[PDB]
């Protein structure tokens, strides 16, 4: 099939690695690559060199990983590298020098992806946004009047400075709780009234505010001694030691550090040069005297925006992990201090010193539990594009729910080019969690960057300068889509924006023009064509829901598609491409092995048929046969959810916007049984199992075959050991693993133990604990994973014995209650599927597969979809696909071309077969010209034509044989299955486990939790005046255990349903007033105390 | 709406404790209230003088006879202190002191007006006659 | 009854109520460089006039349908009350109007495009800001629901 | 105190605040046998009297108390009563119902207004110790342990148990919810029809009062076990006898969406 | 994420 | 929906009156066994079963039914309980 | 130890203990089976002659909850401990056939 | 408050 | 919720609370005088 | 019998707090680390709060339901449901009062 393009906007770059974000910060965070000596002072190397001297640092080397990605997340093991790190001891006055190499435990390592291998599990470490460290303006919000100033450094790093201005005049200062006059500080500094009467006495009735009689007129160590009476009480001053505490505090890099980024930004701010990192002196005289200057209404002097992407800086990966390196070192360190007293001074190694653990619970901390370490979204390979493009204002050193108001929550004039505008979660995480530009990227301060072109007078080069928030500020950019012949401006009127406003220029006046429109979206945002005519809100959901989809065995890439489907499944690297130009000697469904123009013989395993965190099933198909020839940038074989390299979430299928009998009302879908029959919309699921054998006091749980009071019927798929065998269909309730456990301390209840003997001895010592299959759910039996205590190389936590693992297969068909939707957020649920003959058919007799009903339309807002529709229409007749870009797509004259196009395949056939138009499609005609959608007194052949052009066609009823009356739009819409599907999503309770303590119901391994009644749901059974019902729910189906029992006896019994005993949620309120010395009585009417306990509460 | 609003116009402030256990400026249902004054005026004691008072709704909540549905509210420890040194007895009138209990709710089919009512056939209605 | 493109129906009327909210403007403009008028005063003129001229184009949209297309489907989905309010309907035909900016006041150029025709980017761009807001306004006021209800059943519930 | 997985125990933070005050009251005890000086009792009083005070509310006076290896404070008797998701605090989020159920939900155009699409596994559930009964009153099964067996494995289901699970639910109805409950609408009693499939199919004419769309939403099923809670359901709570809100006192049921435009 | 289930 | 709702709700001064006695007789016909029951055969609520016609399972329905027919007495006091029980016990057990 | 009342989860609407279930008290399903189990029991039991069903009862521990030797039972009826013997395995065979007959405590197991 | 600095304090007196 | 006097034993409170609250959020959070919801509350 | 329309709450005298346990906790112990059973006088002692197992006594004495309400000469244990130790209620006696930080504070 032929392609075909559109748009005249031609991008001047190309997209950058996706996956750089994460890859390029953990590999300037490492430095694993680059050799010890030439090593640059970042990351790993800065904890380091902070940390040390204590014992002095020299370098550090990291070896292999013991073990490779596949068998690590196989044996449930951190893949990671060890750190080794030489050191060496200094010995003071002993004149001795020596050294040691030693082991600090392991790093965990970034795969090529960039996701993580933690216990076995797939992470991701997500990006954290925060304030950058620097100098700010905040102001005031107390007194209006006038404006705070602000010196931030790193997060553990200082701390936090705050100068004021109270009605006193004097200029305030903010250290921890106490505030002081910062006029006791400049003495200390060096400073005195001469240079502070003409630098700083410009600004009008400034100067006077920081002058004071007592204490500027003392001696700088006179000053420096008393600003030890403001930080600490009863503290003898110790004038050498003076110099400690106030060099820590801000003359000191080791405790004080202000960001690389900070420290820029303080050069950027304030204009100067800073010798360093550390405040001292250098920086309080400029940030003073901007103070007071942007006080005194000053030009070039602004107020900080604090929402303003220049001031908002991304920590990555390697930022975090450097963090909690500096944190567990920072405790190493603090052994380090005790034990450098304790025992022999004279005689010790490096080695004797170092206790590693510290660093190794910090670590694997930070990848086990924090909370930007999460679970990758492996659903398909977009989700885990996105998963590590996403940007967090959460998680540790950041804001919360309640912390988070409007204001952090809206994107920001700034956020063009930078933050996707549309794609964010719906909920409590809405505009916190967000994800990065296409284009987007992030340098070493941590600032995210957009491209932008330069343009001279009229004229626009190809020059491409990626620019700050801060720095796109400066200048006035137009827009892509401006009119351009060759490389000059073709428009008098040049739509542009300056300091994110859209103001209209003229040519000459421009700067810098946009490059793409790909460049201020995601790029799950960017997979949505025709995006221009969908309403951001619905637009949120396809980018949403796009991660949402499931790969299906035959998922095809989208008819109508934006043109970044290709590469991302390249940058996703879900698939394998050529290396080297070559030719393939050897392919089969587990391999694929080629041999490239240098005779390099490689063999590439394909994963096959592999359960992710999510339970989809990865599967790699070769595309390439034996003895072919590739090239460099080839595809070998298609990933999951790839069509010949493209991006396959979904199918093309044939809607037809229409209302069916109220089964699409209200966004539900109905499809057609067809779909099921050519496998549409279904997907492979891998569900995994596990069972474990440990050893009780009361005896060992053995995993075997032999289960007492199993007849071999149910016994008949399992193998000697137990275990269920490979390939079985097992259905809920079937035993997957066989498990025997000593059953109450041995001891039978005598009534049990005398049936036991009129059967034959059915008494055993062992009960059945083996684990079957839970309702609703079952398949075909794939792998198998059997452990072993006491064989080698498998060891696991303490006091189990064994553990088996089995991975189950199904292939689930499309079914009602799946979840359907398209990339414009057009959602729904199957809530029918009609036999062939049923649905709605073109002349030609072919059926359509999707009925969608109209009224989703016009509320939502989404015409994307409606274009896709038409659009696919064309490319359905013509054979054809298309590359619609976004806001440079196709136009509706070229799409009604298209269309006239594909109505000669459609209409024109017709009459080299001999055949003419309807009677019913004359019928329709004349309903249609009284509508008003063609033109009368043109022949049928025209009429027709006229309403094809539209998009519409006619339709036959399926079940009448007669037309719709006026004519339907038809059309191929990609549509993608989504993770949400009924059969997960279906429980049911009648009775089952109950709580230890609260003894309400519990969830079981086999049993439903049942459903929670909440307060909202007790009013409304209250505003019933359903007193009985809310009483059942409060009592019976709850945790009152004599009537919950009493009552299942009853219906049993065929009796009806007893009188509720009390609530256990009242006993224990009871008691536990009882517990707080307070006399709960429940009263008669009489006022004579009743008993709800049922006695057993009552002494003698 | 008007009965939320009537709800904030529940409580009133005595003035003058009359001839009652009360003392002055203290919070009380008008109800209540006008209760204690229609057993004292059915004496020929006098009359307690009571200001109308506004209240919100939270603090017309907080403010209740019935110390089991202003324990769930707020800072129950003190609610909880209060009822015990007073010994107060919760007749339970509402519907939340009833469903933290697990008793029937005093409304709908839990009301006193039509809970008791009987059931009986036609050839138990004859059975009564020779019952007696 | 069915959606294709050419049912959201562009009235004519759009073209000369928009340029005749051109020439309007340039009037209002002249009028800031003699001193006439202040900045605000501008501001809140422009702001008038593509009140008014939305307003206008919104009757004429509706007025077309009325006459020239009573059975569209648009139009009809929107009359019976099965589906779409006039300023749904507006967006799809006439313009789409004045985006507010991210501070919280409006935008002074306002987006001269329907959803038919398509949004610029930087129009795009512009409507996100609203876009958001409106977002975290019903996340928070479905976050908390039943807030109200609770305080209003702990006075009314005996 | 309950031993869990492994040899570890799990236990009440409680224990430990009764631990120290029995230690420190029966060291007081010697220490007054011992006839100690006067300071070493006034010490040993003092740190019984915060022992107590720990015991009944923790943190309220001075430092909170905690057991080494961890910042958090032991959870008193205070907390427990109320303020971390206490008693009358956790009686707000509500007690698991036993008869419950959950599913998806889908348009059920061909049902009249009192009715709702059950699926047959999800009711066999729901209704099955009423369901063992009718298995031992037909010629299903001689007992309940029996006929309770007969239903633990999806191919050993009968199909003639279907038509006793078609008995049970004759006359009865269930109670639909869907979160939140805003009104008391947001709960209403349907008498189920059993259906193939996995989806809870629901009368269109309801959606509005529930707020209930399309999209993935899912439903909350409750079965009524009494005569009386069922009489209740069934009079009060059906969904064909509220017509009309009970606030505006407009109808809440009324043509909507494509039965509007059809008309 | 919440809402009407994008996410 | 269900027969006569109208008609059962003009029968009582409260609806909860209605569904009080309609719960009780429910109680009643389901403690003797329908035996007790004012409806005559061919008044008896019938359910479809692949053999054929069977007695109604559901107790509820048949106390409206039989409430519908006005046959039934209710109302507060009209006897003492347990004289009823015994009474009832002795004429069917 | 543990301790309960831990935080699960990312949030603290969650106790640790709130996810441990009661092994020790019977379920609603368990409680009926056994109360069937006692009843059906004592049903064919006490229908054969009482001092044959005393054996049983007395030697499997049914009453007194604990096991008699043949000894001890033969010195409460006073018939030799060979003789109890031999009515206690007529008494179990009578209730075999009539196991075989009824088909009654067949399920149980 | 903080009763190991009174009883230490107590003992300081001694 | 229908037309006819209140049945006696009526839950009407909790009708009033829900009948107010349902409504309540569809009322503006963000706006001199309040507006929506911070209104309704402020009342 | 007779329903409860009445709950009253007031303050707990200790003739009242020792009405309603049934033995004094003497010991600082739960239970022992190997019998994993609860020690003489301590927390969990089954001699005050009651039997572990049902209609059972801690030495294992009497095994059946035909004694209830009968104490056990050996182990001490009363013998009937185990449910009541979710209910019956314990003590300490102080040497020195202690005030109660509700009243207090
Ligand atoms: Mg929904
Ligand atoms: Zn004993």
């Amino acid at each position: 099939m032929e392609i075909k393009r559109f748009g005249r906007i031609r991008e001047v770059i190309p997209l950058p690695p996706l996956t750089e974000i994460q890859v390029e910060s953990y590999r300037r965070a490492l430095q694993a690559d680059v050799p010890p000596e030439k090593r640059e002072n970042v990351g790993i190397q800065a904890a380091f060199r902070e940390t040390f001297p204590i014992l002095d640092f020299l370098e550090y080397r990291l070896g292999e990983p013991p073990f490779p990605q596949d068998e690590c997340r196989e044996k449930d093991l951190t893949y990671q590298a060890p750190l080794y790190a030489r050191l060496q001891l200094i010995h003071k006055d002993t004149g001795l020098i020596k050294e040691d190499e030693v082991f600090l435990g392991h790093i965990p390592l970034m795969t090529e992806d960039g996701s993580f291998i933690i216990n076995g599990a797939d992470r991701v470490i997500v990006s954290q946004i925060h304030r950058s460290p620097g100098v700010y303006f905040t102001p005031d919000p107390a007194r209006p009047g006038r404006y705070i100033a602000s010196i931030i450094p790193l997060p553990k790093r200082g701390p936090w400075i705050d100068l004021e201005v109270e009605p006193n005049g004097v200029v305030s200062m903010k250290v921890n709780k106490r505030k002081f006059p910062l006029v006791l500080l400049l003495r200390v500094l060096g400073y005195d009234q001469e240079t502070l009467a003409r630098e700083l006495g410009a600004y009008g009735e400034l100067v006077q505010g920081l002058m004071d009689e007592s204490v500027f007129a003392m001696r700088p160590e006179e000053a420096l001694i008393r600003l030890f009476t403001l930080l600490r009480p009863g503290d003898p001053p110790k004038r050498d030691k003076a110099v400690a505490y106030v060099y820590g505090l801000i003359a000191d890099p080791r405790r004080y550090d202000l960001g690389e980024a900070g420290r820029y930004k303080a050069e950027e701010k304030l204009g100067i040069r800073l010798s360093g990192r550390t405040l001292a002196d250098e920086v309080f005289l400029p940030t003073l005297r901007y103070l007071f200057a942007l006080t005194a209404g000053v030009p070039g002097h602004e107020v900080d925006d604090i929402d303003h992407l220049g001031n908002r800086r991304i920590r990555t990966v390697g930022e975090l992990m450097t963090d909690q390196f500096r944190v567990g070192l920072a405790r190493l360190a603090r052994g380090v201090r005790e034990r450098m007293l304790m025992g022999s001074e004279d005689s010790l190694t490096p080695a004797k010193l170092v206790n590693s653990r510290p660093l190794e619970a910090a670590i694997r901390e930070f990848f086990s539990r924090s909370q930007l370490s999460q679970f990758k979204d492996e659903t398909n390979p977009l989700s885990s594009l996105r998963h590590k493009r996403r940007i967090s204002a959460l998680g540790p050193g950041g804001l919360t729910r309640e912390r988070a108001g409007f204001d952090v929550r809206d994107v920001h004039r700034t956020h063009y080019g930078r933050i996707c505008p549309v794609e964010t979660p719906e909920g409590a995480n809405i505009g916190l969690i967000t994800s990065l530009a296409a284009y987007a990227r992030v340098d070493e301060l941590g600032f995210i960057r957009t491209p932008y072109r330069r343009v001279v007078g009229g004229v626009v080069t190809d020059e491409v300068v990626y620019m700050t928030a801060t720095e796109e500020d400066r200048y006035t950019i137009a827009q892509a889509n401006t009119p351009l012949e060759g490389n000059r401006i073709a428009a008098e009127r040049v739509v542009a924006r300056r300091k994110g406003e859209p103001v209209i220029v003229s040519p000459e006046e421009v700067e810098f023009m946009d490059v793409s429109p790909k460049q201020v979206f995601s790029v799950n945002t960017n997979l949505i064509p025709f995006l221009e005519h969908d309403d951001a809100n619905r637009a949120l959901m396809g980018s949403n829901m796009q991660t949402q989809a499931v790969p299906l065995i035959r998922a095809q890439a989208p008819v109508v598609m934006t043109g970044l489907e290709e590469r991302v499944v390249r940058d996703s690297l879900a698939a394998l491409y050529a290396e080297e130009d070559g030719e393939v000697a050897k392919v089969d469904g587990n391999r694929i092995v080629v041999r490239y123009e240098d005779g390099r013989l490689v063999e590439y395993p394909l994963r096959r048929f592999y359960r992710s965190n999510q339970g989809t099933a990865l599967d790699q198909r070769p595309r390439v046969v034996v003895g072919q020839r590739v090239r460099k940038g080839d595809l070998l074989a298609d990933g999951p959810a790839s069509e010949n390299g493209f991006l396959a979430l979904g199918q093309n299928v044939l809607v037809a916007i229409m209302p069916f009998d109220g089964y699409n009302f209200e966004d539900a879908i109905v499809i057609s049984e067809e779909l099921l029959k050519r496998d549409f919309y279904t997907s492979i699921h891998i569900e995994r199992y596990e069972i474990e054998a440990r050893d009780t006091k009361l005896g060992p749980e053995r995993i075997t075959r032999d289960i007492p009071h199993l007849s071999e019927a149910a016994l008949r798929d399992l193998d000697e050991e137990g275990v269920v065998r490979i390939g079985a269909e097992v259905k809920p309730g079937d035993i997957l693993v066989g498990r025997t456990s000593f059953k109450g301390e041995s001891e039978p209840t005598p009534e049990e133990r005398l049936l036991r003997s009129i059967f034959g001895e059915k008494a055993r010592d062992v009960k059945d604990t083996s684990l079957r299959v839970p309702p609703g759910e079952g398949g075909i039996v794939v792998r198998t994973v059997r452990l072993r205590r006491g064989d080698p190389g498998v060891e696991l936590k303490p006091g189990v014995r064994e553990v088996v693992r089995v991975y189950v297969a199904q292939k689930r068909k499309l079914q009602v209650g799946d979840k359907l939707a398209n990339r414009h957020g057009n959602k729904g649920v199957v809530a029918k599927i009609l036999p062939v003959e049923d649905m709605p058919h073109l002349p030609d007799g072919t059926p359509v597969d999707v009925i969608l009903n109209p009224l989703g339309v016009p509320s939502r807002m989404n015409l994307g979809q409606i274009l896709e529709t038409h659009l696919g229409l064309a490319g359905y007749f013509l054979g054809q696909r298309y590359i619609s870009p976004i806001f440079d797509g196709a136009k509706e004259p070229e799409i009604k071309e298209l269309l006239a196009q594909a109505f000669e395949v459609y209409f024109g056939k017709r009459k080299g077969e001999g055949f003419g138009v309807d009677k019913r499609e004359v019928e329709v005609l004349r309903r249609a010209e009284k509508l008003g959608l063609v033109t009368p007194g043109k022949t049928p052949e025209e009429q027709l034509k006229e309403l094809f052009l539209q998009g519409k066609v006619v339709l036959y009823d399926g079940r009448t044989g007669e037309p719709i009356e006026g004519p339907i739009v038809v059309g191929q819409m990609f549509i993608m299955k989504l993770y949400h599907m009924v059969e997960d999503k279906m429980h049911a309770r009648s009775t089952g486990p109950y709580s230890l303590i609260t003894q309400q119901p519990l969830g079981g391994k086999a049993q439903f939790g049942g459903q929670r009644f909440g307060e909202m749901e007790v009013w409304a059974l209250e505003a019933y005046g359903a007193a009985h019902t809310l009483q059942e729910m409060l009592t019976l189906k709850s945790d009152d255990i004599e009537g919950r029992n009493a009552a299942y006896e009853a219906i049993i019994k065929g009796e009806d349903v007893p009188e509720p005993s009390v609530p256990e949620s009242f006993r224990v309120l009871v008691k536990e007033l009882q517990a707080l010395a307070l006399d709960v009585q429940t009263l008669d009417e009489k006022d004579n105390p009743v008993d709800i306990f049922e006695g057993l509460a009552s002494k003698r | 709406i008007e009965i939320v609003v009537r709800q904030m116009m529940k409580y009133v402030e005595v003035t003058d404790p009359g001839d009652s256990r009360l003392l002055e400026g203290q919070v009380l249902e008008k109800w209540d209230v006008e209760a204690l004054n229609e057993r004292l005026i059915a004496e020929g004691k006098t009359p307690v003088a009571w200001k109308p008072l506004l209240m919100g709704v939270t603090k017309s909540a907080l403010s209740t006879k019935s110390w089991l549905s202003a324990a769930s509210f707020q800072n129950t420890t003190h609610v909880l202190t209060e009822a015990a040194i007073a010994g107060k007895k919760d007749e339970l009138i509402g519907l939340k002191e009833n469903v933290i209990l697990g008793r029937l709710i005093p409304a709908g089919t839990g009301s006193d007006f039509v809970r008791f009512t009987q059931v009986v056939d036609q050839k138990t209605l004859k059975a009564i006659e020779e019952a007696r | 009854i069915t959606i294709g493109i050419d049912d959201a129906v562009i009235p004519e009327e759009k073209k000369q109520y928009l340029e005749e909210a051109d020439r309007k403007l340039l009037q209002i403009e002249q009028a800031y460089e003699m001193g006439f008028l202040t900045d605000r005063e501008r501001y809140d003129q422009i702001l008038q006039l593509w009140t008014e001229t939305t307003e206008k184009v919104t009757q004429a949209v509706f007025k077309n349908f009325e006459e020239n297309y009573p059975f569209n489907p648009l139009y009809v989905m929107a009359q019976s009350g099965a589906r779409g309010n006039p300023q749904q309907i507006r967006q799809l035909c006439g313009l789409r109007g004045l985006m507010q900016k991210p501070s919280g006041e409006t935008f002074e150029v306002p987006v001269r495009s329907s959803f038919r025709e398509g949004l610029t980017v930087l129009e795009y761009f512009i409507s996100s800001h609203g876009a958001r807001k409106g977002g975290a306004d019903t996340a928070l006021r479905t976050a908390d629901s039943g807030y109200l209800t609770r305080k209003l059943v702990d006075v009314t519930h005996e | 105190m309950v031993q869990v997985d492994g040899g570890r125990f799990a236990t009440s933070d409680l224990n430990d605040l009764y631990r120290r005050l029995i230690n420190r009251n029966n060291r007081l005890k010697k220490l007054l046998a011992q006839g100690a000086p006067e300071i070493i009792i006034r010490n040993e009083k003092r740190m019984l009297q915060e022992a107590v005070d720990a015991l009944l509310d923790n943190g309220r006076r001075g430092a909170p108390v905690t057991n080494p290896g961890s910042d958090r404070p032991l959870r008193s008797l205070t907390d427990i009563l109320s303020g971390k998701q206490g008693r009358f605090r956790q009686n707000l989020l509500g007690k698991r119902v036993d008869y419950s159920g959950r599913s998806v939900i889908v348009v059920g155009p061909q049902l009249k207004l009192h009715q709702c699409g059950l699926p047959k596994r999800m009711a066999l559930e729901l209704f099955k110790p009423f369901l063992l009964k009718k298995m031992e009153e037909k010629g299903i099964a001689p007992n309940v342990k029996a006929a309770r067996r007969m239903l633990e494995r999806q191919r050993d289901i009968k199909d003639e148990v279907w038509d006793a699970l078609e008995e049970v639910i004759h006359g009865k109805v269930v109670l639909l919810n869907r979160a939140p409950t805003l009104h008391r609408l947001g709960i209403q009693a349907f008498q189920p029809v059993l259906v193939e499939g996995q989806s809870i199919q629901l009368h269109p004419l309801v959606c509005e009062a529930f707020n209930a769309d399309f999209d993935g939403d899912q439903m909350a099923v409750h079965v009524p076990l009494s005569s009386f809670a069922q009489a209740e359901a069934r009079i009060q709570m059906l969904s064909a006898h509220n017509l009309l809100s009970p606030a505006s006192g407009e109808p809440l049921a009324k043509p909507s969406r494509d039965i509007i435009l059809g008309l | 994420a919440x809402x009407x289930x994008x996410g | 929906a269900e027969p006569g709702i109208d008609k059962l709700f003009g029968m009582v001064d409260s609806k909860y009156r209605l569904t009080v006695v309609v719960a009780k007789r429910a109680q009643q016909l389901l403690r003797h066994g329908f035996k007790n029951t004012v409806l005559e055969p061919e008044e008896r609520p019938k359910m479809q079963t692949l053999e054929g016609l069977f007695d109604d399972p559901n107790a509820v329905t048949w106390a409206m039914k039989e409430l519908l027919t006005g046959r039934l007495v209710f109302g507060e006091n009209l006897v003492p309980e347990d004289r009823l029980q015994k009474e009832m016990e002795r004429l069917y057990p | 130890p543990v301790s309960l009342e831990t935080p699960i989860g990312d949030e603290k609407d969650s106790f640790y203990g709130d996810f441990i279930p009661d092994e020790h008290l019977p379920s609603p399903v368990d409680a009926a089976t056994q109360s069937l189990l006692s009843e059906e029991l004592e049903k064919a039991l006490s229908k054969l002659s009482e001092r044959e069903a005393m054996v049983l009862k007395l030697r499997k521990g049914l009453i007194d909850g604990r096991e008699h030797t043949l000894e001890e039972v033969g010195a409460f009826f006073g018939v030799t401990r060979e003789r109890i013997r031999q009515i206690e395995n007529k008494a179990l065979r009578k209730l075999k056939y009539h196991e075989s007959r009824t088909r009654k405590l067949r399920d149980f197991l | 408050s903080d009763p190991v600095r009174q009883y230490l304090h107590e003992i300081g007196q001694v | 919720s229908m037309a006819r006097p209140v049945s006696i034993g009526e839950a009407v409170g909790i009708v009033a609370a829900q009948s107010i609250g349902e409504p309540g959020t569809q009322l503006t959070m963000r706006t001199d005088i309040t507006q929506g919801l911070p209104r309704v509350i402020e009342l | 019998k007779k329903e409860v329309r009445k709950v009253r709450i007031a303050l707990a005298s200790p003739e009242k707090i020792r009405s309603w346990s049934y033995g004094e906790v003497e010991k600082p112990e739960t239970i022992n680390y190997r019998t994993l059973k609860p020690e003489r006088d301590g927390l969990f002692d089954e001699r005050i709060f009651g039997p572990i197992k049902d209609y059972e006594c801690a030495c294992g004495k009497y095994k059946r339901q035909r004694f209830e309400g009968k104490v056990c000469e050996r182990c001490g244990v009363e013998v009937t449901k185990s449910i009541v130790r979710r209910y019956r209620m314990g003590h300490i006696e102080l040497a020195t009062p202690a005030a109660h930080i509700w009243f207090v504070k």
